[PDB]
């Protein structure tokens, strides 16, 4: 340690930032010079060392000095100046130059345990009340100062959500590295609900919801989700669904921090006059509930007080801010600009919400703008892009694992709570009939999508069970059954099958969701009756509604086979015709412009046999020059029915390659067959090799007009998909000839000043 | 003629961990005796300005080596007390019996370089082995010179990456066996003729004559290695209610000043205590507290933290070897030359005597001179007030004040405590940053103002809300609480507001010359 000669400078300035006469608490004339030469010398320290940091967690100084100035200071300027020193110092160690690799050495564990020390004696500080209700006043003042607000103004709003979320972020060192025992689970378990109740008595719930009510929600959207991600850590999902059962400049910190990090540990797992009468109770409870609480602000807190609060916080969460903060951040991930916001946490946000809003038969005019298509389809395409980079980083070592399995675990959590509200509020009949007819219109726009369809196909057989955990199988079988029943629901009815599902489900039953579906009979107690239900009807279409029997005997799984033979457990008659009447089956075993090279490289394809294949992937590159025109068009023609291809969509407005991924294994491993490669690179089109992938990948800006003419000779001219109308744009590839030339891939020192003076 | 050795107290005057003393204590069989041999040449131990307070100290500590001596070896053995040139001295002791090696600890700073050089000279003229262990740092400073490169290393993290390569220190040695050394006893005309003291002195005979400010020392000092024993235990314990607690250095982490002190500076400078001994029983503590305490929910980490302090008196005995003028700046190839104030002897007397009317600095300027001793953080509030927060005088000055009444006067590192608050050599050099303000310090280290009316004993009737900032208090309260500015307590000699605002306006045009 090296401040130490420095420690009576910082002593003096810290004394001197604020002196105590008698009772009344003055503040020094000189603090804002004080605080900005702090903020200074914080800011432009050493990166590696940190050095300035340490020395203010070693001297004390911020439950001895800072802290009272924040709680005693009248001025503004004072109060951000010592929020922004606050926020600079609470940072997160994770947030801080990646700890993980220079954990190893001891000066690295010695400064990783003297920041965490720092972080855990100022969260300690923090748990006295007057310092949140210093700050829940500072919030007031500016929000009620003025009704229109400046951007300074917003940005000390920022910087106070930051100071917050900080706050709560600190017990990541008290979760591992404290490693409480019986003599430390009092204080330890309830430092955390101090915290919470020390906010909620200042009502800090009124000032998010105005938050997310105010007009002015974009400037700090990605704080209060990660501040909504962060109030909830050791607070699971079951005892929240029972009490809703019993309801009826190099550095900074903004963005030194903000490079996603997001909160890890999951951080999860007549009756409208009821939904009337639940409301008025909700505000008569709620207000009967404050008074109390703030008659007992020093009390037991408890984890089941703290699930109250929570509840009494959610209940009119949903009612109000959900749409005005999701659909704020949908559009700011939508923004062209590189934008720092967590993705993960928007995932989390949706499914753990959405089951509350779902569960609870909340009235819709909240939830209009959220249970749409629209969401769902950049679900989809987050989920191709974000299997497309995990399959890119798979080959390199060196990039982060946990983050990008927990960002497939939200986003296949994510699928699965939207068609699972779709079918409660199916199951609902109190919902009148215009709200009717716009969920059987939204369940026709799925019925007729074909992207989320086989993105199961794509996590089932990209999946690898030594990168995973079982509830991720779980998880996904469950989505499967779940967007079976919205296809034999929602298409049958609604559609007619017109993804033709004998071929489609052919794209199932390849045998790799075989195995998968057979490690859940191995675990067949954990799904209970609720995911084995799942599995054998998935089963019994393929068995007993597809024409393959003699394919389904796998020897890993034959076995297993025999342990439902040996368990039997009285399994009803839509599938005792597959349990009882297919072992039979296996107790008795049968043990230039036009045609050129290219029409040399289309016959080949013949070769093959087959020419599904084409199709399969054709009516993409049909498609490529459609979304572009629209976008050329800028006008609307019946969407939804017109589905623009969810997983184009939201690239080619960001403006990148629009890849065509593997979906189904005779169509996969078609992307190592030089047949389909030929044509994806005879005229010039990236191989997923240059992109590290193994998804071929579709590239942009050819001038949509180009993009029929190389089509048409593309496969047939099968327009029964009238999905498309360009009567001016077939007009510009053969009869505008050479608007592109003919390019394919080519590439294209203190003793040193003491000298310096001296001499 | 039997023969004897010498062993030689410059400095660690000390029975554990003397590896001068485990060579002296060498070659019993043969015959050889032992001389322990104190000399007062006006310059050995800091004796060429020496106040009542360190020459007490020094005596203290001598008294407490021949008490050691005379009951280990029951009265044969006795401490020699010299007072003559030490060439002298060893020629005619050479004369009377023979000897055969001359064994010191090795005193690194250039200061001693004419001395040992003439000793080296004699032994080598009159086939004399001369023998120089080093004890008094953990690491040898002309070692880390050598593994940097011919270069000292420059900055404290290049010098702990520079003694992580040479290793842990050594840990201490065994205690010498004095019960069956050999004393020799000489003829009394050799001893009246050779200036051997007979008795121990006392502080007057050296022209040290005790001040009458020394009445109001609340606390009393006393030397030698059996007091050195004692308050490490008390040290330690101090130490150990902050590692069960989860930090390190309490001195510098929790600052007490009005009650005993806990500092190992006084011991350590003299060599009452080994520094390799504190430096190991220190983390040896650590090492079984981090043990034991491992079943707890807190546990350390480990490293050089837990003695942070002792690394930086080596940072400043490394750069001070080679460099015979590092008290100055004429000849110095390490401090700037920072254009300093006229030297006034009016307001540098003030500064001295406790007079300057700021009741910090009156009361840590009156401590040293009653005491010998003040906190790191008084020491700090002190330097900054002559040098950058204030006077704007030379630190030389004040360097030259500090040598004369602190206890621990060490050479090497007041020099460089002095050249880093006035920030002249070293890193955060030329630093534009907050002064440390003594009014403001003093409101919380003693906010009750009971170690400001301990040592200055004009503010008995003056109560804690004034004590601090005495020239708030009006005139009517000035009249009946026996508190008149001017004629009882002085008045502040400088503006302190507009003083350290005009320094840093200096301060930041030096650094802006700096370059080009
Ligand atoms: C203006 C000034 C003058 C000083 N003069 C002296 C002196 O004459 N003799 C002396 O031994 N120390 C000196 N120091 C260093 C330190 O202030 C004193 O040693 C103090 O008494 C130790 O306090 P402590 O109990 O916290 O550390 P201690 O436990 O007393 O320290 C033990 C050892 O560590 C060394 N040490 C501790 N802190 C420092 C530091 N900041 N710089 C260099 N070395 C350090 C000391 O030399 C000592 O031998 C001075 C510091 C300043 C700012």
């Amino acid at each position: 340690m090296d401040w130490l000669l420095a420690t009576p400078q910082l002593y003096s300035a810290f004394s001197s930032l604020g002196c105590l006469e008698g009772d009344t608490y003055v503040v020094n004339p000189n603090a804002l010079a004080i605080l900005e030469e702090i903020n200074y010398k914080l800011t432009y320290e050493d990166q590696t060392l940190r050095t300035f940091r340490r020395a203010i967690g070693f001297g004390q100084n911020v439950r001895s000095d800072l802290i009272p100035l924040l709680e005693n200071a009248k001025d503004d300027a004072v109060l951000e100046s010592v929020i922004r020193i606050l926020v600079n110092l609470t940072v997160p160690v994770e947030c801080l130059f990646s700890v993980d690799v220079m954990y190893r050495t001891d000066v690295g564990r010695h400064t990783i345990f003297e920041l965490n020390k720092l972080l855990y004696t100022s969260k300690e500080a923090f748990t006295e009340a007057r310092s949140t209700k210093s700050v829940v006043e500072y919030m007031k003042h500016i929000l009620e100062s003025d009704p229109k607000l400046s951007p300074h103004k917003c940005d000390q709003i920022n910087n106070c959500l930051l100071l917050l979320r900080n706050i709560l972020h600190i017990p990541e060192t008290h979760a591992h590295c404290v490693m409480p025992m019986m003599q430390s689970m009092p204080h330890g378990i309830s430092m955390q609900n101090t915290i919470l109740w020390n906010l909620f008595i200042q009502s800090i719930d009124k000032l998010l919801l105005y938050l997310m009510t105010c007009p002015q929600r974009a400037f700090w959207g990605v704080t209060m989700v990660q501040l909504i991600a962060l109030i909830y850590k050791d607070q699971h999902v079951s005892t929240l669904q029972k009490l809703l059962s019993l309801w009826f400049s190099d550095s900074s910190d903004n963005g030194s921090n903000g490079r996603g990090m997001g909160g890890g540990m999951r951080e999860g797992t007549s009756p409208m006059d009821k939904k009337e009468l639940r409301r008025k109770k909700l505000v008569k409870r709620s207000k009967s509930s404050l008074i109390n609480m703030k008659g007992l602000v020093q009390h037991t807190p408890t984890d089941d007080d703290i699930s109250n609060l929570l509840k009494e916080f959610t209940v009119d969460f949903l009612l109000k801010g959900y749409s005005y903060l999701v659909e704020e951040l949908h559009m700011q991930l939508l923004s062209n600009a590189k934008v720092p916001i967590d993705t993960s946490h928007f995932f989390w946000l949706v499914t753990y919400f959405l089951k509350f809003a779902a569960q609870l038969e909340l009235d819709m005019e909240h939830i209009d703008t959220i249970l749409t298509y629209d969401v769902l389809s950049y679900l989809t395409y987050e989920g191709v892009s974000l299997c497309e980079q995990l399959e890119l980083n798979a080959r390199q070592e060196g990039s982060d694992l946990k983050p990008y399995l927990r960002r497939m675990h939200l986003v296949v959590t994510a699928i699965r709570e939207f068609l699972q509200a779709i079918d409660t509020y199916n199951k609902v009949t109190h919902l009148n009939e215009d709200d009717k007819a716009h969920l059987r219109q939204l369940q026709l726009q799925i019925s007729e999508m074909s992207d989320l369809r086989c993105l199961f196909v794509l996590l089932l057989r990209r999946f690898n069970p030594s990168i995973h955990s079982k509830q991720y199988l779980q998880d996904l079988v469950v989505t499967n059954h779940i967007l079976l029943l919205i296809l034999d629901s929602s298409a049958k009815l609604g559609g007619c099958q017109t993804i033709r599902l004998s071929e489609h489900i052919t794209q199932f039953a390849t045998l790799e969701v075989m195995h998968y579906y057979g490690i859940l009979l191995e675990d067949f107690n954990n799904n209970g009756e609720f995911v084995n239900d799942c599995i054998f009807t998935m089963m019994h279409h393929i068995g007993g509604d597809l024409g393959q029997i003699g394919v389904l005997f796998q020897p890993i799984i034959l076995k297993t086979y025999s342990r439902i033979w040996e368990a039997d457990y009285e399994l009803c008659d839509d599938w005792s015709d597959l349990i009882e009447y297919v072992i039979h089956k296996f107790m008795n075993t049968p043990p230039g412009k036009p045609s050129d090279d290219v029409q040399i490289l289309l016959d080949l394809i013949i070769k093959e046999n087959k020419a599904q294949h084409l199709l399969w992937l054709q009516r993409i590159l049909i498609e490529c020059c459609f979304v572009k025109l629209t976008l050329r068009s800028g006008l609307k023609v019946p969407e939804g029915d017109h589905i623009m291809e969810p997983v184009a969509y939201h690239c080619i407005c960001k403006q990148k390659s629009i890849p065509v991924v593997q979906w189904n294994n005779e169509q996969s491993t078609t992307m190592l067959y030089q047949p389909f490669v030929l044509l994806l690179h005879k005229l010039g089109i990236q191989l997923p090799a240059d992109a590290g992938s193994i998804f071929a990948r579709i590239p942009d800006y050819w001038t949509p007009e180009t993009m029929y003419g190389l089509a048409k000779k593309l496969g047939p001219l099968d327009k029964l998909n009238l999905k498309f109308d360009a009567s001016e744009l077939e007009d510009a590839t053969a009869s505008s000839p050479s608007r592109y030339h003919h390019t394919g891939p080519r590439n294209s020192n203190w003793l040193q000043l003491v000298m310096r003076s001296k001499c | 003629t039997r023969g004897a050795n010498v062993i030689w107290f410059r400095h660690g005057l000390r029975l554990h961990d003397n590896p001068a003393l485990l060579a002296a204590l060498a070659d019993k069989d043969q015959g050889i005796a032992l001389i322990p041999v104190f000399i007062f040449d006006g310059e050995s131990a800091g004796t060429k300005n020496v106040g009542y307070n360190r020459m007490r100290f020094l005596l203290d500590s001598l008294q407490d080596i021949d008490d050691q001596l005379q009951a280990a070896t029951d009265g044969r053995g006795r401490l020699l007390v010299f007072e003559g040139e030490p060439a002298y001295i060893f020629r005619r002791l050479h004369e009377q019996v023979r000897l055969h090696r001359i064994c010191i600890e090795q005193d690194c700073e250039p200061i001693w370089n004419e001395r040992d050089e003439s000793i080296r000279s004699l032994c080598r003229e009159l086939n004399i082995d001369f023998v120089e262990k080093v004890s008094h740092t953990l690491w040898d400073p002309q070692l880390v010179i050598e593994t940097n490169g011919g270069i000292p290393p420059l900055t404290y993290q290049m010098f702990l990456h520079t003694v992580q390569i040479i290793g842990l220190p050594p840990r201490p040695t065994a205690d010498a066996r004095l019960e069956d050394a050999t004393f020799v006893e000489l003829d009394p005309e050799f001893c009246r003729s050779l200036k051997l003291f007979e008795q121990l002195p006392t502080p007057e005979h050296f022209n040290v004559y005790g001040d009458n400010m020394g009445f109001l020392a609340k606390i009393n000092w006393r030397g030698g290695e059996t007091q050195a024993l004692l308050l490490l235990d008390e040290r330690l314990k101090v130490e150990q209610h902050a590692f069960e607690r989860g930090f390190y250095l309490p001195n510098q982490a929790l600052p007490n000043i009005h009650d005993s002190p806990k500092s190992m500076s006084a011991h350590l400078r003299f060599g009452c205590l080994s520094v390799r001994r504190f430096y190991w029983s220190v983390h040896d503590l650590f090492k079984n507290v981090q043990l034991r305490a491992c079943v707890r929910g807190v546990q350390m980490t480990g490293g050089a933290h837990i003695t942070g302090q002792l690394i930086w008196r080596e940072y400043f005995y490394t750069m001070s070897v080679n460099n015979p003028n590092y008290d100055r700046m004429e000849g110095n190839d390490i401090c700037l030359s920072i254009p300093w104030a006229k030297p006034n002897e009016n307001l540098l007397q003030s500064w001295r005597l406790g007079q300057t009317g700021f009741p910090l600095i009156d009361g840590a300027m009156r401590q040293l001179l009653a005491e010998g001793w003040l906190h790191h953080t008084l020491r700090n509030t002190v330097a900054t007030f002559l040098t950058r927060g204030g006077l704007w005088q030379s630190w030389e000055h004040g360097l030259q004040h500090f040598l004369k009444y602190l206890l621990d006067a060490d050479w090497s590192v007041c020099a460089g405590n002095w050249m880093w608050v006035s920030s002249s050599a070293f890193e955060r050099l030329l630093d534009s940053s907050l002064v440390t303000c003594p009014v403001a310090l003093a409101k919380r280290l003693d906010p009750d103002g009971t170690y400001i009316k301990q040592y200055v004993p004009e503010l008995m009737n003056v109560p804690k809300e004034f004590v601090h900032e005495p020239w708030r208090m009006s005139a009517e309260q000035q009249e009946q609480y026996e508190c008149l500015i001017g004629v009882h307590y002085p008045e502040r000699i400088i503006d302190l507001s507009m003083a350290v605002k005009r320094n840093m306006l200096a301060m930041k045009s030096l650094r802006n010359s700096l370059i080009t």
